Parts: structure tokens; C-alpha cells; sequence
């Protein structure tokens, strides 16, 4: 009823004593041969179907009957009747049907891997990243703070930054060719971006020249060219977009005020940008700020959508293969306060005065403050002016982080369940939030009074990193330790639904146990593929 | 007793053909 | 003519069992033996609290 | 229902640094309603986004066009 | 007929039935429909050969199955379109039954 | 005073395997092997894997 | 599927850590003023890096290897270029392979609860909270006593 | 965005239209491709006639 | 029962080192029931003591307010 995603994961967790494992989970555990042994025909009467995962819920008086969701991809296979192994042999069988040329090497999968693990990754990189929130204007603010970030963090450590969001990504690898940065980050960057074309020639090849109506068979073979499949993160105006180009019907769960329409768009969504408009909103939109009706208050306020030459699918590769294999899912979506890290920042000493000159360092001038022991902790040295245009742009980014719940109707062909409610595969969309890789107590420390955990998606949903990030998910994996696979961790329910999420718990099995290489990722996205007709169709082609 | 069911359940605790034969450990 | 697989699955109706589990038989035997060793070793049987 | 809990952030450095021109501005401030600390939250996020104000204009100031011809013609001769 | 991809080979090999449950329904008691039922669609207990397992595929052998609805759920009647189905001599349950 | 070996967890054959095998990966995930316990549980568990 | 984070080449130099017989029993003295305590450690890390970076001139080896929460301390505090850069890439082997082994002892047997504990705690040793460390520094006693 | 002003995407031949390049040339054959992803194939890539 | 054995730590410093504002501190332990030596090692001990506590209040007092605005701003 209240869309504050902050009290729901902190009442969800609080003290929960039964940790349930799910019917999917259970059926991802264990492997081949003990799957078919009478022991567990618990779960083997619960597989019918290879495309249809049925359940039974609870008795309400109405016999309780069986519901069937559809398991849209090939990754959701039940993994004791598609092993690991066998999707690695698939995605090579597609990799050498497809003939998809690997530009992204062993050594650069290390060095994201390596920053996967890392627990002494600095968390003002996830400061900058939240000052910036997907915004091309915002990026070049502030050139020289970044590239200060990128320089130091990679002569400090093998570990490259900011590969934890799509946005660093492509803005360093478009804005920073002019050699701010050392040239090997560059060139890890632009192996990163040049690999997400790779992979969209893969898919292009997979399914191409075909058109079954007005578009092509694309949305109909695969579940990264469908752009009824969104980015987990969201930092434009993507629902939009997404009710307008959706030939199917998607409703948008925002807070118990669904809207399928673009008609009710200008009273749900508040369009910002390009800093000027906002020159005259600037009291008006801080006014709003200061109001606490927000975890009431049902509106959005995001950027535009930007026309992007691929229709969003390299984010949807990025987050979906690339990202879920080289840190293994070791990722969890943080819920930012804006307006804390920009009190950190702003209500500052030198900071604040302009007695102090631009080109000088601000370490022995900070006083006793978060972000002081937050740049100790992250060994950087700035300047009052890149700090002064960092702070620059607390009046725009949004009041608190916030979660929707983008349902669509699955396909044309997915579309035969007799239950209507069935019929839909809904997906959890983290809004103007923030994904991270992993922390320590010396940063939670620090980043307790800032960022929030959020259990978001089954490669976002990580009880080893929400473990370090929050206190209450940290004492619930300490009363049941079984928690911490990826596939069995049980996550809020207003945030995620494992029997209607797009990825279920045996494409984050496969993304945690896989080992981190080119085949993998040839074998990931040989899951992201459709069990439609289409789909098997342009499967007998290749 | 919780452990005791539960091992009972993990293994087949409580045939159509041909009488079969008795293996041993 | 068929090719059975006697895993360790298949042994669990007969290995984890507490007959399997209990020394109380062993050390009826051992009692009742009339001939028991001769070395009957002290050095590190009990803990003694300091 | 709740929020996150306020960083440290210490002092009042309004009191610290009276020469800034942010403190007229700010100077007309009011505390007939709300209870005393969290008029000073409410003094700190109006420090925030005054001096968010003054380094936005600040930045557009070099954005909008620093080189210049005149300066170009002073430094010439 | 659909199964999984770890349907083993050494199954194949031999000449059995095409679901996973071998239904020698003729091994079952005389006139007996309950124990019959449970010789062939009952997964709690295992089948007739490969007492290590329930089934080689989940896919045809069990009730509710795949391929117990594209085969089993047709009748065969005469007046239909008539297109022989060698799957029906092994999916339909009225001629399981009737050994 | 402070160890009992046959009250102990760790008896002599763990230790001769601490003392006798070379230093490396696979000596490590060896000896995790034996950090599993004799329990009916651990032969499910080890029945599944 | 552990996925060894650790180079087989951390383990040469711990091994050869444990061999030298000029490991200074100053790091036993400092260890010894610390006894696993944070407030110790944040009193104390100009002292601890000068001890790692001069181990790590003086010789290959890495310090403070023998204790479980100095790793944990340096894997902490000590990432912000107050020792030298590889030193700290192995003691976050040894810590993301000691996470890697956790890990895999979860995927052991996980998702099968036998009521409100799981099986973790009677599958094997170390996930037996009743099984305890060798050397300690804090009060586990009353929790083992609580959690029993 | 600097060079809108200074060039202008020709795809002409069949080695040199490709348009996974004249997408970041010509926003309107992005928006071509944008509604058509099968045409980013330069070997049916519907080149101007 | 039995302890470790002392190391040298020669010579009293108290008596060599005058200046310190620790020894009007330090002079009140005195010699009524004991003998000489546990008296030197008493003596040591709260020497040692009472240097802690001055080097730990030190520490508190740099790392309470080592920046300060009132410098900054002049």
C-alpha cells in the first residue's frame, strides 16, 4: 500500500523465524540422480510439464487447485534435467552456430571478477554513481572527479571501477577516450562495451530476416532482443516507452496505483532533465523534497528516454549474462538516500566556504565527518572544485530510491493458460536505485546512515552481500545459514515473486556455480532464450 | 525424533517383479 | 541384461541405521571376552581439571 | 513508514564561516513550529541545496562559454 | 515423445517402453485396477527393473504428464481423422489397464 | 591438563595428514573432505553430491 | 564447483612464512597488545603497516599470517594504500578462499531443514556452531551457550 | 553530436553499409533499425536505392 | 605458582628523566611493609601503568579533534 521499499525489507526480515524454501529451489538443488529416486516424489509429481511449473498453494475452502506459470526461457529448466554442463555444451553449440567473435578475453573476466570479490572496493564510488544516476549531463559535470576515481583505483589494485552499472559504463567508454584515464582501463571499458555488440550480433544472427506481422521474429526467439524484458535498474522513463512499443498489454505496479496506459502517464511520472527547466523548479522541486509524504505519494520522477540505437538490449545483456557470470550473482541493488549523501558532501567545511581555492587538497580541511572516513577508506584525494560540481547536483536527483513492478503478459504463444492470473510474468524494476558488489564492515559502517540493502532480484538477491550490507538479513543468516545459495534465499515478497519472475532459481544456480569464462557467458546466454515456437523454429535453423 | 522421521523420509522407510533379490552391507 | 546402478543412495536403507550407530553391542562383546589386551594403555584416556 | 538514520555532520558551520553571502538567504529561516533539532535538519538540507545553488552557478559560469576574444585581445597586448 | 536431456543412454539400449515405467501390468494381480495404477503411475514407488529410480523421464510416465496428454487424453475412436498412433499402443490407459 | 585425545575432536590420523601432505590446492580441499562428520545426515548429504 | 580463489603460490608463501626461522616475534608481541580487538587495530595501523610493508621488503613473506583476526582486520581497515598493493591482493585470497570454502561447505547440503535448524550443523564439522576456534578472543562462550 | 554538422552517413555498398555504424551516423536509420532489429544484418540491410 | 622471569629493563629512568609531570603521579606508592625489590618491580609496574594511561589519553585527544573549523576559517 506504501511504497517505501526501506520498512518493507527491514519487516520483512526482522526476526523471521521459518525460513520457506520454494518448490523451484528445492528442485534446482540436488542433482540428477537423486531427482529421480522415489525419496523425492514430493518434487517429482510437481514436474508435468517442461514449459509449465506447477505449484499448489493453500486450501481456502476451493480444493486448492493446481496453477501452472510458464517457464519462459530455456535457463528455468529444472536443473536436474538440464545440468550446468549441458548449458555450457549448448551455449557452445550456439557459439559456434552463431560464430560470435569473443573480444573480451580470460583477464578481463579476472579483473571483474576480482572486483566482484573485493571488500575493499570504496563506496564513493557508489557515491558518485548515485550523484550521477544515469545521466549523460551529470557524467560531464564531473570529468575530472571521475577520472581521478579511475586513475587511482586502478594504480591501487588490479580492480577496475564502476563496473557495477550499466551508465559508468557506457559513458566512460564514449566520454573518457581522451586519455583522463589510463589506457588499459579504457581499454577494459570499451572490451566490456564492445563485447555487448558481440553478443547482439550473436543474437541478431540467431533469429534474423524473418518477420512474422509488422516486427520480427526477435522478441519471439529470445528474452534480449524481447523488449518486454527491462533492465533491472532504471534511470529514464523506460515504462513509458515500454507502454507504447508493447504490442502485448504491461501494467505497471507502482505502490497499489497500476497504470497500463500512456494517457495517465503526466500524473505518475514527472519528467526531469537537461538542467533547465529545473532552473526555474529548483525552490519548487526542493519544497517537494522536504516533505515526508513520499512514502505515500505515488509518483516517479525520472529522466527522458533516450532513443539508443539497440531498443535498451545491451543494458539486458550486461545485467542478464555478462554481470550474473564474471561476479558469479554476487551482486545486491542498494537503496539510496540522496539527500544523505548529499548532506555528507555539501554540509561541509571547506566544502562550504569559498575562502578555500579550487586546486587544493581537502583532507587535512575535512572535519569529523562520514565522508571523511569514507575517503580515508577509499585512499582519494580530491579537490574542492570537483567535490564543489559533484554536490552541484543535489537538485535533481530524486527524493529516495523507490521499487515498480512491471507486469507484461508473456507472449502470443505463451499466452494458452487457462487461469488468467497466470498469464503474466511480472518483474521487479529497481527505480533510480543503485547496484553494488560486495562490502565490509569498515564501509557499513560508514554507509549506514546512507545506503539500504534491497534483496531485489534472483542475481540481485545475494545473502552474502545483503549479509555485510544490512544487520537484520545478517542475523536471519546467522539463525539459518542454509540461506546463503542464491537460489534459496528468501527475498520480500513486495519486491520479488519466484513463481512470476523472467529468471527463476535455476538461471541464478547456473549463474553462481558457473566458473568465470568466455564459455560461460556463451553458455548464459544460450539460457536467455525463448521456449516459444519461434524459438524452436530458429533453433532448427542453426 | 524430528531427525529420526526425517532420515526416514530421506531414504525409503516405512515390488512387482520376479521376487527380488535380498542385497546385504 | 539390464545395467543397474548400485550407488550409495541405494545403501542408505541399510547404512545409516542406528544398529549402525551404537557401540552397546561392540562393548558387550568386548566385556564378555575372556582374553582382553594386555597393553591397556593410560596416557591421554580422561581429562583431569586442573 | 521510516528513513535512514542522519550522518554526523558536526556543528552549525554557519557560525563557523559568517563571511559566505549564503547566510542572508538563509538568514530569514523560522522556527515557530518545529521543535529544535529537527529545525536544525531543516537548516542543514537548506545549507545543502543553497550551496548546491551558488556551485551550480558557479559551474555554468565556466560551462556557458570561458574562452573569450576580449580577454584574448588583453592578453594579446 | 519429449524426456529430458539426461535420460540416460543405457535405457536405449534395451528394449523397454517408451515412458519410463516399463507397465507389465500383466505382473500386476488379477482384475486388480488400484495396484495397476500404482505399477504405472504412482512415482513413489519404483518401477519394475531400475529400482534405483522412479522413471527415466518425468515426462511421460507420470499422470499429469507431456506426453500422457498428447497420446493418452485421445481416444481412439473410429469416425476421427484416424491418423495411426504408435504412441497410443503404450500412453493409452484403457489398454494399459486391459493386461 | 589440555589435551585429551580421546576426548579430543582431532585425533592423530588428521594431524599426520596436516603434517605429511605438501602444501597446495588440492591438499586444501582434501582436508575439508575430512572435516565431514560419520552422521546418517552427512551420508545423505554425501549420497546426493 | 569451489571455485579456488587462491593461487597455489599464496599457499608457497604462507608455507614458507611458516618455515623461516626469522619470523620476528615482534609481530607476536603487537598480535599480543591487539588480542583480536578492533578498537586496538584502529588504534594501532601506522604500526601494523609499517610491519607489513617491511616484511614485504625484507622478504617474500607476508606477517601476521598466524592468526585468523589479523586477516580479518587487514582485509578491514587495511585497504587504502597504507601497505603495499600485491601484499594485499594475497591476504584477500586468503580471506575470499577461506568465503569460497564457507561457500561450498553451504552447498554441501543446503535447502534441507530438519526442523528450525538445518542439516548444515550435522552434515559436518565446521558449520557445528558447538565446534569452536582453537585460540580465542572474545566472549563465544555465552553464545555457544545461548545457541545450544 | 559534435559531428552533425560536418558529415553524413552514405551507405552505398555492400562492404560499407553496414548499419551498426550508420546507426551512430544517421539518427534516422537508427530509428529504422529501432523499429526494424533485423535489419542490422548488413546482408539485408535495405540500402538507399 | 610460578611466573615468567622478567626481562632487564635496567636502570630507573624515574631518576634520569626528572621533567615529567608523571611523577608527581608516580611518588606515592611507597616502601611501609615491602621490601626493596617487589618495591622496584611495584614501582615499574605502576610506571608502566601510568605511562599507558598518559599515551592513551594522548591518543584520545588527537584523534577527538585533530581538524578543527576555527583554524580553517582563520
Amino acid at each position: 500500500n506504501h511504497m517505501n521499499v526501506l520498512v518493507i525489507v527491514d519487516e520483512f526480515y526482522d526476526n523471521k523465524y521459518a525460513a520457506p524454501v520454494t518448490d523451484i529451489a528445492l528442485k534446482c538443488g540436488l542433482p540428477t540422480e537423486d531427482f529421480l529416486h522415489p525419496s523425492n516424489y514430493d518434487l517429482l509429481r510437481l514436474e508435468l510439464h517442461p514449459l509449465y511449473d506447477i505449484y499448489i498453494g493453500r486450501d481456502a475452502g476451493e480444493r486448492a487447485r493446481h496453477r501452472a506459470v510458464h517457464r519462459l526461457m530455456v535457463g528455468n529448466l529444472p536443473t536436474p534435467l538440464a545440468p550446468a554442463a549441458f548449458q555450457e555444451a549448448r551455449g557452445q553449440q550456439f557459439e559456434t552456430a552463431t560464430s560470435l567473435a569473443h573480444v573480451v578475453d580470460q583477464a578481463v573476466i579476472e579483473t571483474v571478477q576480482d572486483t566482484a570479490y573485493d571488500t575493499a572496493y570504496p563506496a564513493f564510488f557508489y557515491v558518485v554513481e548515485a550523484m550521477i544516476h544515469g545521466f549523460e549531463e551529470k557524467f560531464v559535470m564531473n570529468v575530472p572527479l571521475v577520472s581521478l576515481c579511475i586513475n587511482t583505483y586502478w594504480e591501487r589494485s588490479g580492480r577496475l571501477a564502476f563496473v557495477n552499472s550499466f551508465s559508468m559504463i557506457k559513458f566512460i567508454c564514449r566520454h573518457l577516450g581522451n586519455n583522463a584515464i589510463s589506457k588499459e582501463a579504457y581499454s577494459m571499458y570499451r572490451k566490456i562495451y564492445g563485447e555487448l555488440i558481440a553478443l547482439e550480433q550473436a543474437l541478431m544472427r540467431l533469429a534474423g530476416s524473418d518477420v512474422v506481422g509488422d516486427e520480427s521474429v526477435g522478441q519471439y526467439v529470445c528474452a534480449l532482443l524481447d523488449p518486454n524484458l527491462l533492465p533491472p535498474v532504471a534511470y529514464t522513463d523506460i515504462f513509458t516507452h515500454l507502454l507504447t512499443v508493447s504490442d502485448r498489454a504491461p501494467q505497471i505496479i507502482i505502490g497499489n496505483e497500476v497504470y497500463a496506459d500512456t494517457l495517465a502517464a503526466p500524473q505518475f511520472i514527472e519528467r526531469v532533465g537537461n538542467m533547465d527547466e529545473m532552473a526555474a523548479q529548483f525552490v519548487a522541486l526542493y519544497g517537494y523534497r522536504v516533505n515526508g509524504d513520499h512514502d505515500h505519494d505515488f509518483r516517479l520522477h525520472l529522466g527522458p528516454y533516450v532513443d539508443e540505437g539497440h531498443a535498451d538490449v545491451l543494458e539486458k545483456i550486461f545485467y542478464y549474462v555478462f554481470l550474473p557470470t564474471c561476479t558469479n550473482a554476487h551482486m545486491c541493488g542498494l537503496g539510496v538516500d540522496f539527500q544523505h549523501v548529499a548532506q555528507t558532501l555539501a554540509y561541509n567545511g571547506p566544502a562550504f566556504s569559498h575562502h578555500f581555492t579550487r586546486d587544493e587538497d581537502i583532507l587535512d580541511n575535512l572535519e569529523n565527518g562520514t565522508l571523511r572516513d569514507l575517503l580515508e577508506i577509499s585512499d582519494l584525494r580530491p579537490t574542492v572544485g570537483m567535490i564543489r560540481d559533484l554536490s552541484a547536483s543535489f537538485m535533481t536527483c530524486p527524493t529516495f530510491t523507490r521499487a515498480v513492478r512491471v507486469s507484461v503478459d508473456n507472449d502470443v504463444t505463451q499466452q494458452l493458460a487457462p487461469n488468467p492470473a497466470d498469464k503474466r510474468t511480472e518483474q521487479t524494476v529497481l527505480v533510480n536505485g543503485l547496484v553494488a558488489f560486495a562490502f565490509s564492515e569498515r564501509t557499513r559502517a560508514v554507509t549506514q546512515c546512507l545506503f539500504h540493502a534491497i534483496p531485489f532480484h534472483m542475481f540481485y538477491g545475494d545473502p552474502r552481500v545483503a549479509a555485510t550490507m544490512h544487520q537484520d538479513v545478517a542475523t536471519f543468516v546467522m539463525r539459518n545459514p542454509q540461506q546463503r545459495a542464491v537460489e534459496a534465499f528468501n527475498r520480500p515478497e513486495q519486491l520479488f515473486a519466484e513463481y512470476r519472475e523472467w529468471h527463476r532459481s535455476p538461471m541464478g544456480k547456473y549463474a553462481a556455480e558457473c566458473l568465470p569464462s568466455l564459455v560461460s557467458i556463451s553458455g548464459m546466454t544460450a539460457m536467455h532464450i525463448k521456449m516459444s515456437p519461434m524459438a524452436y523454429i530458429a533453433q532448427a535453423k542453426l | 525424533q524430528q531427525v529420526n522421521d526425517y532420515i526416514k523420509a530421506k531414504v525409503g522407510a516405512q515390488l512387482c517383479h520376479g521376487q527380488q533379490a535380498t542385497c546385504e552391507i | 541384461n539390464l545395467l543397474l546402478a548400485f550407488n550409495l543412495q541405494n545403501a542408505l536403507k541399510v547404512l545409516c541405521h542406528p544398529r549402525l550407530h551404537t557401540p552397546a553391542h561392540t562393548l558387550n562383546s568386548l566385556n564378555a571376552a575372556p582374553a582382553p589386551r594386555d597393553r591397556r594403555e593410560t596416557y591421554s584416556l580422561q581429562h583431569r581439571r586442573p | 513508514a521510516r528513513r535512514l538514520p542522519k550522518p554526523t555532520l558536526q556543528g552549525r558551520l554557519e557560525a563557523d564561516f559568517p563571511d559566505s553571502p549564503l547566510l542572508p538567504k538563509f538568514q530569514e529561516l523560522n522556527q515557530n513550529n518545529l521543535p529544535n533539532d529537527v529545525f536544525r535538519e531543516a537548516q542543514r538540507s537548506y545549507l545543502v541545496f543553497l550551496t548546491s545553488q551558488f556551485c551550480y552557478e558557479e559551474y555554468v559560469q565556466r560551462t556557458f562559454g570561458v574562452p573569450r576574444r576580449q580577454r584574448a585581445i588583453d592578453k594579446r597586448q | 515423445i519429449v524426456t529430458p536431456v539426461t535420460a540416460d543412454v543405457a535405457y536405449f539400449q534395451k528394449s523397454n517402453s517408451p515412458r519410463g515405467r516399463a507397465a507389465c501390468v500383466v505382473s500386476c494381480e488379477n482384475y486388480n485396477q488400484e495396484v495397476a495404477e500404482g505399477l504405472i503411475y504412482d512415482h513413489s514407488r519404483p518401477d519394475a527393473a531400475y529400482e534405483y529410480r522412479s522413471t527415466v523421464n518425468p515426462w511421460a510416465s507420470q499422470l499429469g504428464s507431456l506426453g500422457d496428454i498428447m497420446y493418452n487424453s485421445s481416444y481412439r475412436q473410429t469416425a476421427v481423422p484416424g491418423l495411426y498412433s504408435p504412441c497410443r499402443a503404450f500412453f493409452n490407459k484403457e489398454e494399459l489397464l486391459r493386461n
